[PDB]
């Protein structure tokens, strides 16, 4: 989708704030919502595709200054209202609960080693999304290729500063999950992924560094032939 | 920035803590979230995967020129060697700095970072303004943000991780360091050098 | 500038609020706030298209949810301070001055029938943007044309969704005040406008509505000849 | 649209309403700005001009076949002859409404309007919402939101007012209306029908 969220390129948005030092997690908040990545992957709300998509969805103001784990959360009652494993309505009634009585007690639960399992399976096994397909690469190192013009409504890593411009392949890296079935609830359907080098001049015109090139991660359905 | 509409810090803080509580008061009697699930994220990403992770990937490659070929060939299978990798470092790509070139990664996109060598990001490279102004003018964000000069000259590769392909910097060994330790290298590479928005410790 | 702003083609913004029904001004501020359109205007604190410029540049989260009229405040600050004309300091201090006694007086003033004349005299004769240049126009009607790539960091009318694309030249309108010129206080600088056809599948591609057309008007400037 | 970072509208207008009046008074001091001027402004936006200005040259335009004809040749002149022109009205372009072409008017970049003819714009033209998709999807937004449907082998041209050309629709005379008055027909002109969201009333 044309989100706001796809700020490459953006001018306006400000000088950076960046602290001397800073904690990993800021809050106690922060660390719930982090935690509530492998958890709600687990537990099927979304896989990591419909997770950036939910948060593209979000209320453009709304991301553009919220913190940044509020995004995830953001993602998470979306996947959870979709999959109706979310109540809406219960989720604000305990909004609400806990704005008045902040230091009221977490329902009662049993821990779950499977759970723990799960966690460090995860972090130190990783989640691959490199996937083997029958197809051979359509492209390969050296070729002129242009970025579609394509402008799906749904989920898709097509960043505005790229559509339509010519690069050069400079490395194709296999297949993997393809974003605009995947993040759209369709299904992994793998692709060959290539990156692809942008000059600066091709992408921003005369305004460009005149010695720069952005690298950028094509799938096989984002771009065309030029010049093999 | 500045913005009439926007309510105090504290009680965005109080909202969200409210929320946050709520949805997990939820998750955890679905049964998909626990106490210990939760202390375990956090107790890895605060103590155990960060940047001392990746400096000593980037001490490897400077002290050892076949490792350094394979770290370029193939960053996840290089890292490995050293026991590191995992989520969202699943296949990794490492960038050498050199003399004719410089390069900065970026997540326009949202905040894609490689976890298993660098931990968590910290907030501004997850925020708007980095990530927005990067792409477009990348030399002029490293001298005014950074205090970083890279003369017009050299060129400077900008990465975007549009893809799960993660990019990592190999910052310039500082010059003076010739036959340091390894330990006494890794004081000199910090997170930002291998992100690209400044050279590795000089002296 | 590419600033949030130029929302022409972002998706996600959310429905259209439309009341049945709405007065002019909603509230007193209201009326105050476009009465110094003409007011800063006739002062010299910036013209039109300096007008625009100032608004572009606003925090984007405070853009997009702000009352209209906000924005021509933010403006008017803008190029008080720009010009020297606003002592930022005083205004803080007389804001705070007014949220403490909202219902204290006005500064006293003469009224001015100089400032009545000027209001009558470019509500009903305008201020016409149309100016005589000694080039002739270098693009015709039929003319295919493709608009510039260029992303200027100050003012000018280029948005996001027709660069780079290919469009057919509808009608030559004369020349007029240049905004990339005018709105960053370069002057009139007038160039010859034309009106340009974009095909719906030329701006969105496969998503684009396959019956649809944007006319979208470009100084000279801004394209060059692909067909004639 | 729900932010959780934003204030109540009562908070919002209390800080608006503050800061304008506080600059105010400082336009007030230096001479610049009057009661009276704002006053007098406000007076002809709010019973002077207005969409009752369109709907005389659109009525004029369909009773009149020549002065039609010199109305969608040179729009600022022909409402000249009505009395009818002035401030963002300076250039103005009648476009025509068919059995095979609709017409749409949007300002993608702020909000662009022909005041001359329909006074000050609705605060729906103004906004993103509006701006962003007209361009984008003007079929779906037209039936969607105002309950216009457009058939899809209906071309739908979207007049994006980027410079100081300011777009006009003429829509088509309602069927029945056969030997109408000027007065009566003009009950049919609606400032929508000449932003192109709606078509003329019907009947
Ligand atoms: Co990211
Ligand atoms: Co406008």
């Amino acid at each position: 989708m044309n989100g706001v969220y796809d700020v490459g390129g953006t001018d306006g948005l400000g000088p950076i704030n960046r602290p001397a030092d800073e904690p990993v997690f800021r809050a106690e908040w922060e660390k719930v919502a982090f935690a509530m990545f492998p958890a709600t992957f687990r537990a099927g709300f979304m896989g990591l595709d419909e997770f950036r998509f939910g948060i593209e969805q979000m209320n453009p103001a709304e991301y553009l200054e919220s913190p940044y784990y509020w995004h995830w959360i953001r993602t998470y009652i979306h996947h959870g209202v979709r999959t109706g494993k979310i109540d809406l309505e219960e989720l604000e009634r305990r909004t609400q609960y806990y704005r008045e009585n902040p230091d009221a007690p977490l329902p009662e639960h049993e821990q779950k080693p499977e759970l723990i399992e799960f966690v460090n399976q995860a972090v130190y096994g990783g989640l691959p999304a490199s996937r083997e397909v029958d197809r051979p690469p359509k492209f390969k190192e050296g070729d002129v290729v242009r970025f579609s013009t394509a402008s799906p409504k749904g989920h898709a890593r097509r960043a505005r500063y790229v559509r339509g411009k010519t690069g050069t392949v400079v490395k194709h890296h296999g297949a993997y999950i393809y974003p605009d079935t995947a993040g759209n609830g369709l299904g992994e359907c793998p692709e060959h992924l290539y990156t692809v080098r942008f000059t600066a001049q091709e992408l921003w015109g005369p305004e460009g560094d005149p010695n720069s090139s952005v690298y950028y991660d094509c799938w096989e359905p984002y771009i065309e032939l030029v010049d093999t | 920035t500045e913005n009439i509409l926007r309510k105090s810090d504290e009680e965005i803080q109080k909202e969200i803590t409210a929320r946050v509580k709520a949805l997990e008061s939820m998750l955890i009697e679905q049964g998909i979230l626990t106490t210990s699930m939760i202390d375990r994220m956090a107790e890895i990403y605060e103590n155990e995967v960060g940047p001392h992770l990746g400096a000593k990937v980037v001490v490897k490659a400077w002290t050892d020129p076949e490792f350094k070929k394979r770290l370029l060939a193939d960053g996840t299978e290089a890292c490995k060697e050293l026991g590191i990798g995992g989520l969202q470092g699943e296949d990794m790509m490492w960038v050498e700095n050199t003399d004719e070139v410089h390069h900065v990664v970026v997540c326009t996109l949202c905040s894609c970072y490689p976890w298993p060598v660098l931990g968590l990001p910290p907030n501004w490279f997850k925020e708007p303004q980095y990530r927005s102004r990067v792409v477009r003018e990348p030399r002029q964000l490293l001298k005014e943000e950074f205090g970083f000069e890279v003369p017009p000259s050299k060129e400077i590769k900008v990465w975007d991780s549009s893809s799960e392909m993660r990019f990592v910097v190999l910052p310039q060994r500082p010059a003076g360091t010739d036959g340091w330790s390894e330990e006494e290298l890794a004081t000199l590479v910090t997170r930002e050098s291998m992100i690209g928005v400044e050279p590795a410790k000089a002296v």
